[PDB]
């Protein structure tokens, strides 16, 4: 008897306002931003 | 010991919502894998198109399991499914579920996701209670155990690809030592979180097309996929139904490896399988077909065949059979080992051999394809007769095999009381139901052993099936009748006339 | 042996129980090299993947070792792995 439907978890149910972090770390991927550099200051 | 046989199958599997539509998928050559919108846009963060998806998720007949409206929206939709599943299957091999009620029988489920309680457990304010009781990883076999009343253990192991398989061969285990009469094994999959996927990809296992081009040149990767399945073994005094026998189901990891933790390794899987089937006194002569993982990795194909070829290959005249259904309908991750086996069993009944999708020209890394010793199964082939060996090696390590010893029983000599009619009764949730298993039954009048099946399994009261028909098979004054069943128990009284 | 990028993304579950198994395994007086290549099983009880969760939240960032460091079934199978056991390997997940 299938009469009914039930709930289900949406696509938008799970994660992915934005909030970026800024690492320069070595490993961190951002690493780069150490180059630019202006005044002696990053 | 005791034999142990597979007395009863059924699930859900991608693009066919029962077996028999599985199996017409199959031999008819159509591919179950599909570009459809239906979990999430297609495309998303640069993810494969292609993907092995159920037909429906949304629906499940609480009413009959006892889960009221409130519960029932926050269960599990793997859960749901598994439950009906695993009721289609106890009938399947005749049993009536209630002759189980109370016995030790166990449950063993392979699970490897738990998607639904984390998107219930999403806020924490508004979410409620019970919705961890039916999304719980624990719960997906305790769900069962509870239900059927099953007093035997109740597990839920994810041991990662191969779960299954290796929840099948725990169960062999129990059911061989004695400690368990029959035991229920699942393996439940559904597609529901992107990220997964994500990871999967970032991890290079799937592949761009959404292909699992098995065997092929071509191999890229496996193409995630969506199955429900479920499967009642027993001892051989208690099967009504035997699809098949298992001789032999064994495990082990394969260990430290240079390359990686997820490079597979050939050289543990032969080794399995050589003390497997010596282990079980078969010799590898009888061997006649084995499905292989066939996952369809550059590098994972090419590691297992190759061990097939040295362990079964050896000294062989014909050549070995080889087959993959993750080619047909995807791989899905947790229930790929019960796929192959639904695959393997319909094809056995069917006695034919289901072929194998997207191969064109056979992978120069391995030998025997270029040679005759193994000979993959392109088209449909009539079953010869011999024994099976299925495999799974979970991406982590695990590695699980098994072999089969086909049922090959055949059609009882004519007898006079075939020629009697017959009575044929039915019990279903809704006039539909009922109609379609008298209908089903009359289109088999002469098979007495389905009609003594499916008489054995109508016997329900009238509470849970409240719709009950009935019909005299091999009369000429024979129609189907069917109406509703009044509850409460009513009194049966002799009358001895004159 | 485990990469120090592959070190972060691992669930400390994982991070934890791979000192404590070693930690047991001495414990008995037994060096670990003289196991490798048996038929050892590791059987682990958990039911929880809260790191998973974290770590797999972000699409555009999540990386794949995430998956082999944390997945679940991953718990009993590192063991595995590390310590060259042959036997089986299984997590089981029933509640409490």
């Amino acid at each position: 008897d299938h009469s009914l439907a039930w709930d289900v978890p949406a696509a938008e149910d799970f994660p992915n306002a934005a909030i970026y972090n800024i690492d320069t770390s070595s490993e961190s991927p951002d690493h780069y931003l150490v180059d630019h550099t202006l005044d002696g200051r990053v | 010991p005791e034999e142990v046989v597979i007395a009863g199958m059924s699930g859900k599997l991608p693009e066919s919502e029962n077996l028999q539509e599985f199996w017409d998928n199959l031999i008819g050559g159509v591919d179950m894998v599909t570009d459809d919108d239906r979990r999430w846009k297609a495309g998303l963060y640069g993810l494969p198109r292609r993907s092995g998806k159920l037909k429906d998720l949304s629906r499940f007949d609480a009413s009959f399991f006892g889960v009221h409206p409130k519960q029932a929206h926050t269960m599990d939709p793997q859960l749901r499914l598994l439950l009906e599943v695993t009721y289609e299957a106890i009938v399947d091999g005749g049993i009536n579920p209630d002759s189980l009620r109370g016995t030790h029988t166990g449950v063993w489920v392979g699970v490897s996701g738990s998607e639904t309680s984390e998107a219930l457990s999403r806020d924490p304010e508004t979410l409620v209670g019970y919705s961890m009781v039916g999304c719980q990883r624990a719960m997906m076999a305790n769900r069962l155990s509870f239900f059927f009343d099953f007093r035997g253990p109740s597990i839920a192991l994810d041991t990662a690809c191969s779960s299954s398989l290796m929840a099948l061969q725990n169960a062999y285990q129990a059911i061989h030592s004695g400690q368990c009469p029959a035991a229920i094994v699942g393996g439940i999959n559904v597609l529901l979180k992107p990220n997964t996927s994500v990871q999967f990809l970032r991890l290079g296992m799937l592949s761009p097309e959404g292909t699992c081009k098995a065997f092929d040149t071509a191999g890229n990767g496996y193409c995630r996929s969506e199955g429900v399945v479920a499967v009642l073994l027993t001892k051989k005094s208690l099967a009504r139904r035997v699809y098949a026998t298992i001789l032999n189901a064994g495990t082990n990891t394969d260990g430290f490896k240079e390359q990686g933790v997820t490079f597979p390794s050939g050289d543990i899987q032969e080794q399995l399988i050589r003390s497997l089937y010596q282990s079980a006194g078969v010799a590898p002569e009888s061997f006649e077909y084995i499905e292989a993982h066939g996952t369809g990795t550059k590098v994972g194909d090419p590691q297992e065949l190759n061990g097939i070829t040295r362990a079964l290959c050896a000294t062989r005249q014909e050549p070995l059979l080889i087959g993959s259904t993750k080619s047909n309908m995807g791989h899905p991750e947790p229930a790929s080992g019960l796929a192959a086996l639904a695959k393997v069993l319909l094809s056995l009944e069917h006695g034919l051999w289901a072929p194998n999708l997207h191969f064109h020209s056979p992978n120069p890394e391995i030998p025997a394809l270029l040679d005759g010793r193994l000979q993959v199964v392109d088209q449909p082939l009539p079953v010869r007769g011999g024994n099976v060996g299925i495999n799974s090696f979970g991406f982590g390590g695990s590695n699980v095999h098994i072999i089969l010893r086909p049922n090959t029983q055949p059609p009882p000599a004519p007898a006079p009381h075939a020629t009697l009619p017959r009575l044929l009764r039915a019990s279903g949730r809704t006039p539909e139901a009922v109609q379609k298993l008298l209908e089903q039954g009359l289109r088999h009048s002469q098979d007495l052993a389905f009609l003594s099946m499916l008489n054995d399994i109508a016997a329900v009261p009238a509470t849970a099936m409240p719709f009950r028909g009935y019909a005299v098979l091999g009369g000429e004054r024979g129609g189907p009748e069917v109406q509703q069943v009044p509850a409460g128990e009513r009194p049966l009284w002799f009358i001895c006339s004159g």
